[PDB]
């Protein structure tokens, strides 16, 4: 596993309008934005 | 040829019948005469403002059902595109636009009374029923 490492986990934040279902000529600037840690891991409870 | 109605939420089919091809021509000749003489150097200012039309029937109401309709703005203006105009010759003195639709007028109220028939009577029952169901007499006035 060593010519497949993975250096640092990342954060991202991806920028988007609504759907065309939700569409207008006033609600394009409202965009949404989401999260996502690249790399990153979940836990369980935490041990501490 | 050459080449159903509603009306007070009623339909109707028409019967209307071409048993010959000369007047057809003689009424085709007259549209795209009329059809033609509208063209103008003006025009063109007016044509470069179908993108903005287009933003301002998402913008508003009135507009959007406008857009629907019209065959051709709803195509040309996501198709077409057309550079600047050039300088207007003598644009210190003259006004295209005002031209293009001084002379626009007259093409349009002879339309009717050239593919069709003018109008020579108007119902105005002073004090009798208001509507007129069909076979009931009227009172006009001649226009």
């Amino acid at each position: 596993l060593m010519g497949d490492m993975a250096e640092r986990t990342t954060a991202i934040l991806v920028s988007s309008a609504p759907d065309a279902g939700a569409a207008t000529a006033t609600t394009r600037n409202m965009r949404i934005y989401d999260g996502a840690l690249y790399h990153g891991l979940i836990m369980m409870a935490y041990q501490a | 040829r050459t080449a159903v109605i509603c009306y007070n939420g009623r339909r109707y089919e028409l019967e209307t019948n071409l048993q010959h091809r000369d007047g057809s021509d003689a009424a085709i000749r007259t549209l795209v005469l009329n059809l033609m003489f509208s063209i103008n150097e003006g025009c063109l200012l007016l044509l470069a403002l179908i993108p903005t039309l287009l933003v301002q029937g998402a913008h508003d109401g009135y507009v959007n059902l406008l857009i629907q309709t019209a065959n051709c703005v709803r195509e040309t203006g996501q198709l077409i595109n057309i550079p600047p105009m050039p300088r207007i010759q003598d644009g210190h003195r003259r006004f295209p636009i005002y031209e293009t639709i001084s002379s626009w007028i007259s093409t349009s109220s002879r339309l009717g009374d050239t593919l069709g028939t003018r109008a020579i009577l108007r119902v105005c029952v002073f004090d009798g029923p208001s509507t007129v169901h069909p076979g009931d007499r009227t009172a006009v006035i001649q226009v």
